[PDB]
């Protein structure tokens, strides 16, 4: 209880969250046509955080994104900026 | 059992699976030879010299394809089974005893990749399958051995 001589609860059940390599922030973006969206990522290689200069981005594993779009926000993290977004065309079940 | 007909049918089933994968537009844009980390268990282009190797390769592919909910993929798994059976009859016509390949015992790991990234598993499995089938088709005239 915030106000007064409150007793602490017991602790919640412990929750473990073990992370996986490679970070996307954000993990997902839901947007409309004509907007601007940007993603940031960190790539962990053998318990080491790689420099942002090394990081390269790809779309749907088909092709490399042009270098002009990349921006080096920081030494560890790289960012891609998209402009004048067009509707995502669905491939099979996948809408995105 | 006509040996020549069986050989031609084996050729046909391989081309059949390759063409099926060709119809799948997202797979076409993906490099077959390219290595992707984590997917290493999938039998991609690594020299498949012999019939027993082909059988185990197809078995693993069948096991992976069976788990993914897609109408096209279930059939591809079935086609792989028939291909394995064709290889077994060829090995019989060649007086070879092919043991029935089990899939990978090590599927306790595949669940993680299927849950986290379905797309990667599907595109990689299909593109590597297409590559493996293409070298198998090339080698089937070279007088494959057991």
């Amino acid at each position: 209880r915030l106000d007064g001589p409150g007793i602490w609860s017991d602790w919640s059940t412990p929750r473990v969250f073990t992370t996986q390599d490679v970070i996307y922030f954000p993990p997902k973006i839901l947007t409309s046509v004509g907007s601007n969206v940007s993603f940031h990522c960190i790539y962990k290689k053998e318990n080491k955080i790689v420099p942002s200069k090394e990081i390269v981005w790809w779309m749907n594993l088909a092709e490399k994104i042009p270098q002009s779009q990349y921006d080096v926000v920081s030494d560890h993290v790289s960012k891609v900026t998209f402009f004048n977004l067009n509707e995502t065309k669905p491939r099979g079940k996948f809408t995105y | 059992v006509p040996i020549q007909k069986v050989q031609d049918d084996t050729k046909t089933l391989i081309k059949t699976i390759v063409t099926r994968i060709n119809d799948i537009s997202h797979t076409q844009s993906v490099s077959s030879k390219q290595k992707v980390t984590g997917l290493d268990f999938i039998p991609g282009l690594h020299p498949i010299l012999t019939l027993s190797k082909m059988d185990q390769t197809l078995a693993v592919y069948q096991q992976i394809l069976t788990s993914m909910p897609s109408r096209n993929v279930i059939q591809i798994s079935n086609d792989l089974e028939n291909l394995r059976d064709l290889l077994h009859v060829l090995a019989f016509s060649k007086s070879c005893h092919l043991p029935w390949a089990s899939g990978l015992e090590t599927l306790d790991s595949l669940g993680g990749v299927l849950e986290a990234s379905g797309y990667s598993t599907e595109v990689v499995a299909l593109s590597r399958l297409q590559g493996s089938l293409q070298d198998m088709l090339w080698q089937l005239d070279l007088s494959p051995g057991c």
